């Protein structure tokens, strides 16, 4: 629960921090954001997950 | 005790962001 | 004393209405050109 | 598509007056650094924020402004549970994702203009009644807001009452002052000392029931200019352009500036002495407080001590005969206070109350907020400007104030500014003078 | 030519850096005070002389750091390095602060130097020499203050030390025992810089918002034409503008130019002639006629008189730690100070 | 519009550049640093460490009083320090 | 090796950071150094 | 304090803050980089 | 009459007046007329002010023992605080003059007017086709006059804490506030210092580079001034030259040879400078300081080691200690 808690929390992290970074030189390069306007969804919705797991995992921890 | 690991990298990120478009050469 | 403020207040209030009145007067519309 | 011919590079985002599309990524993206930052600073707060230790003394700013709005706290202002904190804190940094990602997309994936891209959002600067109409939307989304706060206050939970009867305390209002005749009194109140005008409010009714007002106001003015389009003179008055509307709203930012700058630096209510600092003219109030108490115990007829100018070294009489403290802290004897009150009479300070109902608890507020009081330096240092390091503070009173009174000033010029080039603009000669019709060389010398 | 027309034709080429024979002053001098501050401000210490700590070394910040005077015992001393004082030793002379007339003197022919070369790099170029007259101005001011002050007084612990902070006593010291912003000529100087700060910023925004359109852009700073032809602001407009909402308008730009060189220049000079007077103590301290009535009536009360007793606090607070040769000592009873405060 | 000297926005463009200035900035840095830690600086500017500027018991200032028999009175100052 | 090569563009913002870290440490060393006031 | 689990994070929210203030940064990183056209 | 009103509108606006009243003019005018009128009186008639409420009449017109460098108008009482004192508050003139009411009439008088003289330094610009921002280089020293006579008071919580209408008196007013605020060690008042120092500094500079570099159109024994008509269409002086000439006394990229991005700077620089001065008292009226480094570095043991930033706090303290002898009843001094 705890483990699985920072986990959450910390990997939602990272992809943000991926997250970030990554948009931007998405929409940037036209170089096709069609192949990646597939990544970029699955960062998206992966994310809204993430914080419901460490939304809802939270109570649990603290 | 030493978190400036943290900046750091969210430091070098803002650049890079732009940088990789200068290597993908496009957009900027 | 108690006149000394209602004619003060009075002048204030001209001016102030001349003034508010005056760039309700189309002032944009005063100018050189485009208007 | 948008480079040097368009504008200087220092005037970039001037190269966005029409690209509404874009122009829309801006506002989203920026919108979201406000977020942003209110969430990653809350918990930044927080995550130094000590329970048992004054809100004022640990530099806070945003934890107080929940705290007033009943959230975390208790008796006196007594931190009960941090939830309510790391919370709104939390939330609010998740929406900065969520609308940066708007922004960035609106700015550099999405349509660059909008008029086609979907006419109901596309608008046109000149076009008076999209203007009317979108201003009419937000009109009624900052209305809705305003009840927001009526709901917290009267349903949710309340508010942080200083004036609390038992004291300090979260209360709950259930009876918002309505009466126009009071609310809009307050507009009609002058702004020098004692008639405060805004800053007046001092109860919690008012507020709440100012709010209600607003709210409905508020929103029946969206709709209305969501069904309508400027009047004549309305029209033949003021200047449509993207600029001259921009102008307009920087000088109402300004006076809301200045308007705040004062709000924190001299209300009480809104702005409670318990998670803030004591206000300017409070503490002042309290040194008086302090040693009229002290040389009292002491053994001082403090009714009829008279000081080096002969004045009255503890009490004295204000303009219109009230009995005040005395000492340079008689041009603070407008200062009202729970702490204070108790002791005030129907013509103020009551002698009997001051010679053997002062309570401890009193004695102890003086002079926590006697040394409290909102001096200090920009490194710091609390205190006069002679005075020693060791007590690291500047109340929050102090940073607010000055902040805003500096951002509500360069807005003033930000006006000034923008309204001169949007005349110049319209009319047309914001890019110099028509070398061939030189206006000035048409006019008869003045001589 | 020769080896004198060889070295001048040398110097005299047009460099990045232009140097010409008065670089052969400017240079080692300008470089030696830049440098001795900056090193000074670091490094060495001002405890043998003011018991102050001076610099970053000792725990200063950039406001709190300087190149303090030398000690009052050394008086006028030139303190050479290898004179009497130092005795040829480096580390005495900075504990001595020798680094002070150190960069004192240098500086000094270092503004010689460069008015100097204003005066040479004009005459090569062919313009005339209204850059170095203006230049006087600052010349006296350093003069006057950093040199003929404390020639006039006790020593050069008097003058100026170099530093932010160290500058600002300079001033609270000036006002407490000089009461200088009474004085005739320390007014006329700000008049000049203060209303110099204002002919800078009024005609700068005059030239801006009078412009005349030469470009089809909004950022007309383009639109400007590097080589001369027309006027490119309306000085005709400007004339009208002001006429009508000062009264008064320029109307001939040799003028109006000439006015901002006299306006600024002026008023430094008449600052220097001021300090120069305060050298010999001759201040412009008091008004007698106001005195005279202050003693025989106790009910007369100026926003002079209350400045006066505002310089006897500064003087008695301050002499102690400010001039430590002369061991005062004064007791907290002697200590003027109003009520409660 | 020119002069001899290879225009700067070259020369810090220029790889040669960083490959002989990366080794020589960062040195005169550790340099400098060298001069403050190893506490060569105190002594070359007779600059007081933060435990010598006043002897144990004293709290008196080491003022020099006179300017000929200066530098002997100063060397005297350090002689109480210890 | 001449020629503009190194971008310029980050020449500046790696010099730029570089100082801001410089002038940052300076800022720390207020609240830590002998010019700290504990 | 940040609620005991997240305290991990701690390090990480003490720098937060600031970020806001690189954006106002980055836009000069850019146009740096497109040479302020 | 094409219509009364319409034609005052015509005439208020006209550009032909010798002296441009404006829409802001109606306002200014009577404005400035009643403070600079009350003040003239004040200064050379009216009697001692307790401006300290503390009953101990400050005099400050000439008819009453002072001279132009001492005489002032003194700051309303400080028993009145931030409360309004028009005439019509009191019982009589006599009690009016007693509590400084003369103050408030020219200092409200003033502001109001000076702003309307920067709301008009645009409508002129207006009428006559020209770019505006003027008016905004005026908003520094009128953001002054504003900060050190409405918001400096306001935020002390007195009128009587602003600065008072005269020579010595604003030397009391800089000498005081820098005891209780140590303006000299605030970075605003710095900047304050440099855009003064520095733009009668660029002042003297064009100034001299310009008139050094005229084209030659005059006697030997002639005023080079007359080389110039009113009216000219080609310009004056060679800014060729003058960039020739400073561009090689420090070096060529550090030297303006585009005449507008000049006069830009020389209009930024001090109008940017007295800006932050201006936030400087505006800001430190809410006790927001100076840097305050006493007793910062301290030995090995835990002497402390002074400063010049201590030296300059003894010279703070003796203004403390001996300013308003009589007002103060109190350890500490808030207010
Ligand atoms: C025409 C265009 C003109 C453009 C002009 C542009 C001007 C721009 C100005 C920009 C920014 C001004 C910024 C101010 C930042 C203030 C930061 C600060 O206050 O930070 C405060 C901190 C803390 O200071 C520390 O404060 C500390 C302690 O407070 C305390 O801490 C202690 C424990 O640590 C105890 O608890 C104690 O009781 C408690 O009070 C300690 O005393 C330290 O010893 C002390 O050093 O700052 C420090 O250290 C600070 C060291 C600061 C040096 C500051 C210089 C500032 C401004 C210079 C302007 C120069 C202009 C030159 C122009 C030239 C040509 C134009
Ligand atoms: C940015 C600025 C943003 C401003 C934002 C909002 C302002 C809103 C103002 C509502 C004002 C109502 C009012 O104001 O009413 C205003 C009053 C009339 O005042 C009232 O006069 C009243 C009393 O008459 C009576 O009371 C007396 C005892 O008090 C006696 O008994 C007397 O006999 C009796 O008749 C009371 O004294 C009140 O306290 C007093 O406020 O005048 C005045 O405000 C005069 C105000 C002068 C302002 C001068 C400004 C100068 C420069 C400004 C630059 C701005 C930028
Ligand atoms: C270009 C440059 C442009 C520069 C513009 C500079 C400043 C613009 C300032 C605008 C201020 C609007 C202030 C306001 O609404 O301000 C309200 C505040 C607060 O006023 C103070 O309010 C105080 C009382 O608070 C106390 O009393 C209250 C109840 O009365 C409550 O109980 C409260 O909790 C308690 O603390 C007292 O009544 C004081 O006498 C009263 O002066 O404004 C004051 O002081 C105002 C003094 C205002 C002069 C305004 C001229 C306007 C034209
Ligand atoms: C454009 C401008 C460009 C300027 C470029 C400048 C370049 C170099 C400047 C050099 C300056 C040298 C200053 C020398 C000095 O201060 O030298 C000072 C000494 C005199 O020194 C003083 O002497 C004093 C004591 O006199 C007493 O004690 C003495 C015995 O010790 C005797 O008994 C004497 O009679 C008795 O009165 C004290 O000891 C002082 O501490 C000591 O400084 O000689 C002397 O000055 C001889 C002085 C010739 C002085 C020329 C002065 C010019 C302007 C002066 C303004 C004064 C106000
Ligand atoms: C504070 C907010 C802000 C915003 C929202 C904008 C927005 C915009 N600007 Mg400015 N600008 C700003 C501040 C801002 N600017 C400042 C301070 C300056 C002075 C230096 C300028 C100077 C300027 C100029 C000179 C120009 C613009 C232009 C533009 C438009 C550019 C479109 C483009 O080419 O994309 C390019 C974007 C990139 C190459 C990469 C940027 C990626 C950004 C969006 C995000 C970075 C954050 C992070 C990595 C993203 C994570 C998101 C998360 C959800 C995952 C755009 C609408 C141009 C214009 O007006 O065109 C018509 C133009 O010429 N701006
Ligand atoms: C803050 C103001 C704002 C505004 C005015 C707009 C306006 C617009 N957007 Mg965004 N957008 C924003 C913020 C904003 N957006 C943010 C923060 C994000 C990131 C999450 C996006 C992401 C986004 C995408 C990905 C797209 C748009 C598109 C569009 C355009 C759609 C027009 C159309 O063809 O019909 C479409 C009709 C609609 C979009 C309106 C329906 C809105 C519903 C789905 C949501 C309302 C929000 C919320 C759930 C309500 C609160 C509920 C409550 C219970 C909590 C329009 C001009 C589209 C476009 O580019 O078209 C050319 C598109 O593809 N926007
Ligand atoms: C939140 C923003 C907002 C904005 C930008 C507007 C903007 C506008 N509204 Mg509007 N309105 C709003 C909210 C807003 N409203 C709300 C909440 C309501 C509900 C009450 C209304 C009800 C409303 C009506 C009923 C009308 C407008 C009208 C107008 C237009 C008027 C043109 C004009 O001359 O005004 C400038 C105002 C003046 C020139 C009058 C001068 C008044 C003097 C006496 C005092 C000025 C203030 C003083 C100097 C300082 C403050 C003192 C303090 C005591 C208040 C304008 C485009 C008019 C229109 O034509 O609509 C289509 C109209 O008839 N509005
Ligand atoms: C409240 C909203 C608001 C908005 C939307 C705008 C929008 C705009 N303004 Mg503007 N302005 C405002 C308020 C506002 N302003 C205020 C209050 C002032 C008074 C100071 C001004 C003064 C102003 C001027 C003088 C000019 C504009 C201009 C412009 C246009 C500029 C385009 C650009 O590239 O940006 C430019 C942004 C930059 C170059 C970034 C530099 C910002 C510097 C000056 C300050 C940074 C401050 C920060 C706190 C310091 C931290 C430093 C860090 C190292 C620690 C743009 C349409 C320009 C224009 O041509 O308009 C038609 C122009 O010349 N504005
Ligand atoms: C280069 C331009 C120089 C201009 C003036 C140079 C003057 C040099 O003057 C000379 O310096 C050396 C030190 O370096 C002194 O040498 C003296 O100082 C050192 C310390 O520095 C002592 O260890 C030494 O015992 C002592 O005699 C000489 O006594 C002095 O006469
Ligand atoms: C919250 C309170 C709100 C209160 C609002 C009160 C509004 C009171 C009056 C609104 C009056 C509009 O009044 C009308 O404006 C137009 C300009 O647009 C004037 O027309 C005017 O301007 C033109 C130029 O444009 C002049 O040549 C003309 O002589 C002049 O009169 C009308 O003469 C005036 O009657
Ligand atoms: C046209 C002469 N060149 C020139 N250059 C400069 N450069 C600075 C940096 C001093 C503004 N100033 C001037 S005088 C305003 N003139
Ligand atoms: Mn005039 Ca500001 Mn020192 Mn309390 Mn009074
Ligand atoms: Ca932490
Ligand atoms: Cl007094
Ligand atoms: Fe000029």
């Amino acid at each position: 629960m705890t483990i699985l808690f920072q986990l959450a929390l910390a990997a939602l992290v990272i992809l943000s921090f991926v997250m970030v970074i990554g948009v931007p030189v998405a929409y940037a390069s036209p170089q096709d954001w069609d192949r990646s306007k597939q990544l970029i969804f699955l960062g998206s919705g992966l994310w809204i997950a993430l914080v419901l797991v460490v939304g809802v995992l939270n109570f649990f921890v603290v | 005790i030493a978190q400036l690991t943290m900046i750091a990298m969210i430091g070098i990120a803002g650049p890079m962001i732009i940088f990789l478009l200068a290597v993908r050469r496009g957009n900027l | 004393m108690e006149t000394l403020k209602i004619t003060v207040y009075i002048v204030v209030t001209f001016f102030v209405l001349l003034f508010v009145f005056g760039f309700l007067s189309g002032d944009p519309a005063r100018n050189p050109k485009r208007k | 598509d948008q480079e040097s011919s368009g504008f200087a590079w220092w005037a970039g985002n001037a190269r966005l007056i029409n690209l509404s599309g874009k122009l829309l990524g801006a506002h989203v993206a920026h919108a979201g650094l406000i977020v942003f930052w209110a969430g990653a600073m809350t918990l930044f707060e927080l995550a130094h924020f000590i329970p048992e230790k004054p809100m004022y003394e640990q530099g806070l700013i945003l934890i107080p402004h929940i705290a007033t709005l009943g959230w975390g706290v208790g008796p006196g202002g007594e931190v009960v549970d941090t939830f309510p904190f790391f919370v709104v804190g939390v939330v609010h940094l998740i929406s900065s994702a969520v609308l940066g990602f708007g922004g960035v997309y609106h700015a550099i994936r999405g349509p660059e203009t909008l008029e086609e891209y979907s006419s109901f959002f596309g608008y046109d600067w000149k076009d008076k009644n999209k203007m009317t109409t979108i201003l009419g939307f937000h009109l009624i989304v900052l209305g809705i807001g305003a009840l927001l706060l009526v709901a917290k206050a009267m349903f949710f939970g309340g508010l942080y009452d200083t004036w609390a009867p038992g004291g300090g305390d979260v209360r709950v209002i259930t009876n918002p002052t309505l009466d126009p005749r009071v609310i809009f009194g307050y507009l009609l109140k002058s702004p020098f000392g004692g008639e405060g005008w805004i800053v007046s409010v001092n109860n919690l009714e008012d507020v709440v029931g100012g709010h209600i007002w607003i709210g409905l106001i508020c929103i029946a003015g969206g709709i209305w200019h969501i069904l309508t389009t400027p009047f004549g003179w309305a029209r033949r008055a003021f200047i449509w352009s993207g600029e001259a509307y921009l102008s307009y709203s920087l000088g109402a930012l300004s006076m809301m500036g200045f308007i705040a700058t004062c709000f924190v630096w001299f209300n009480n209510t809104v702005y409670p002495s318990e998670f803030y600092g004591p206000t300017g003219p409070e503490a002042s109030q309290a040194q008086a407080m302090t040693f009229l108490i002290r040389d009292q115990k002491l053994g001082a007829n403090v009714g009829s001590a008279q000081g080096p100018t002969g004045l009255g070294k503890y009490l004295m009489r204000s303009p219109t005969g009230e009995i005040i403290f005395g000492g340079e802290t008689m041009r603070f004897w407008d200062f009202r206070g729970p702490w204070l009150e108790p002791l005030r009479g129907p013509n103020g300070l009551d002698l009997n109350k001051i010679k053997n109902d002062i309570q401890p608890w009193q004695e102890r507020r003086a002079a926590e907020y006697m040394t409290h009081a909102p001096l200090g330096s920009l490194n710091s240092v609390g205190g006069v400007a002679t005075e020693i390091n060791s007590v690291n503070f500047v109340s929050p009173r102090s940073w607010l104030a000055t902040s805003h009174f500096v951002l509500a000033f360069f807005f003033l010029v930000g006006h000034l500014w923008h309204a001169g080039r949007a005349r110049a603009a319209a009319a047309g000669f914001e890019k110099g003078i028509d070398r061939e019709s030189e206006p000035v060389l048409s006019m008869p010398s003045l001589d | 030519r020769g080896w004198f027309d060889i070295l001048d034709d040398w110097l005299k080429r047009d460099r990045f850096v232009f140097v010409g024979w008065s670089g052969i002053l400017l240079f080692p001098c300008a470089y030696l005070a830049l440098g001795g501050w900056l090193t000074g401000t670091t490094f060495v210490t001002s405890w043998y002389t003011h018991g102050l700590a001076s610099s970053y070394l000792e725990g200063c910040n950039f406001l709190t750091v300087a190149v303090s005077t030398p000690a009052n015992s050394m008086g006028h001393s030139l303190l050479l390095l290898w004179g009497p004082e130092a005795q040829g030793d480096f580390t005495r002379w900075c504990q001595l602060g020798g680094l002070w007339t150190f960069i004192a003197l240098h500086g000094a022919f270092g503004l010689i130097g460069f008015m100097l070369r204003q005066f040479e790099i004009a005459r090569l170029v062919g313009v005339r020499p209204y850059n170095a007259i203006a230049f006087s101005a600052p010349i006296a001011v350093f003069v006057s203050v950093f040199l003929i002050y404390p020639l006039g007084q006790s020593s050069w612990f008097f003058a100026p030390s170099f530093g932010v902070a160290a500058i600002f006593r300079f001033l609270l010291f000036f006002q407490g025992f000089h009461n200088w912003t009474l004085n005739p000529f320390h007014m006329m100087g700000v008049a000049g810089v203060l209303g110099g700060a204002l002919l800078c910023a009024i005609h700068g925004a005059t030239v801006e918002n009078t412009l005349f359109q030469d470009g089809e852009g909004a950022s007309t700073f383009r639109a400007f034409n590097p080589t001369q032809a027309e006027e490119t602001y309306s000085m005709v407009t400007a004339n009208r503008f002001w006429s009508q909402i000062f009264g008064i308008a320029f109307s001939n730009k040799r003028w109006l130019h000439f006015f901002m060189l006299f306006v600024p220049v002026t008023g430094l000079w008449m600052s220097a002639i001021g300090v120069v007077g305060l050298a010999l103590n001759l201040r412009s301290y008091d008004f007698i006629s106001q005195e005279i009535r202050a003693a025989e009536d106790p009910e007369f009360e100026t926003f002079y008189t209350k400045n006066l007793l505002l310089n006897e606090g500064i003087r008695a607070w301050m002499a102690p730690q400010d001039q430590p040769h002369e061991n005062f000592v004064f007791p907290e009873e002697v200590l003027p100070r109003g009520n409660a405060l | 519009g020119t002069t001899g000297e290879r225009p700067f926005s070259d020369i810090i463009t220029s790889v040669r550049y960083w490959v002989i200035h990366s080794i020589t900035i960062p040195a005169l840095f550790i340099a400098g640093w060298l001069f403050v830690s190893t506490g060569l600086a105190y002594d070359v500017f007779g600059t007081p460490r933060p435990d010598s500027y006043y002897a144990q018991e004293q709290r008196s200032i080491p003022l020099v009083t006179d300017r000929f028999e200066a530098k002997q009175q100063v060397e005297t100052f350090l002689e109480q320090l210890k | 090796s001449e020629g503009g090569r190194i971008p310029l563009w980050i020449v500046a913002t790696v010099a730029g950071m570089g100082v801001i870290v410089i002038v940052g440490l300076f800022f720390y060393g207020a609240y830590a150094g002998l010019g700290s006031s504990l | 304090k940040l609620p005991e689990a997240y305290a991990i994070f701690d390090p990480l929210v003490d720098v937060l803050p600031v970020i806001p203030v690189l954006f106002l940064a980055l836009a000069f990183v850019w146009q740096a980089a497109v040479g302020f056209r | 009459s094409a219509n009364l009103w319409e034609r005052f509108c015509n005439w208020v606006t006209s550009t032909d007046n010798r002296l441009y009243v404006g829409w802001f003019g109606v306002i200014m005018i009577p404005t400035l007329l009643a403070a600079t009128i009350c003040f003239v009186i004040a200064f050379i008639a009216a009697p001692p002010v307790d401006i300290d409420g503390i009953r101990e009449p400050v005099s400050g017109s000439l008819l009453y023992g002072n001279n132009i460098i001492t005489g002032a108008v003194v700051p309303s009482s400080n028993a009145i605080g931030l409360h309004f004192y028009p005439i019509w508050e009191a019982a009589s003139l006599d009690e009016w003059l007693y509590n400084g009411g003369p103050y408030q009439l020219i200092i409200f008088h003033f502001l109001l007017g000076a702003s309307c003289y920067m709301g008009r330094q645009w409508e002129l610009s207006y009428r006559l086709g020209m770019r505006p921002w003027i008016c905004v280089a005026y908003s520094a020293p009128l953001a002054s006059a504003f900060a050190v006579f409405l918001i400096y008071p306001i935020g002390q919580g007195s009128f009587s804490d602003g600065m008072p209408l005269g020579i010595s008196g604003t030397f009391n007013f800089m000498i005081v506030f820098q005891a209780e605020h140590n303006i000299l060690m605030h970075p605003f008042h710095q900047l304050g210092v440099a855009g003064v120092f520095g733009g009668a500094l660029f002042c003297a500079m064009h100034g001299s580079l310009v008139t050094s570099s005229l084209i030659r159109e005059t006697t030997e024994t002639e005023s080079a001034n007359y080389g110039y008509k009113f009216g000219q269409e080609e310009e004056t002086y060679n800014i060729v030259a003058a960039h020739g000439y400073f561009g090689r006394l420090i070096f060529q990229y550090a030297s303006f040879n585009n005449s507008r991005s000049l006069h830009f700077f020389l209009a930024a620089w001090p109008v940017v400078g007295v800006w932050f001065t201006a936030l400087g008292i505006s800001t430190m009226a809410f006790n927001l300081n100076g840097f305050n480094f006493n007793h910062s570095v301290i030995d090995a043991k835990g002497n402390v080691i002074n400063t010049w930033a201590d030296i300059i706090n003894r010279a703070n303290l003796g203004m403390e200690v001996m300013h308003e002898r009589n007002a103060h009843n109190f350890p500490l001094d808030l207010a």
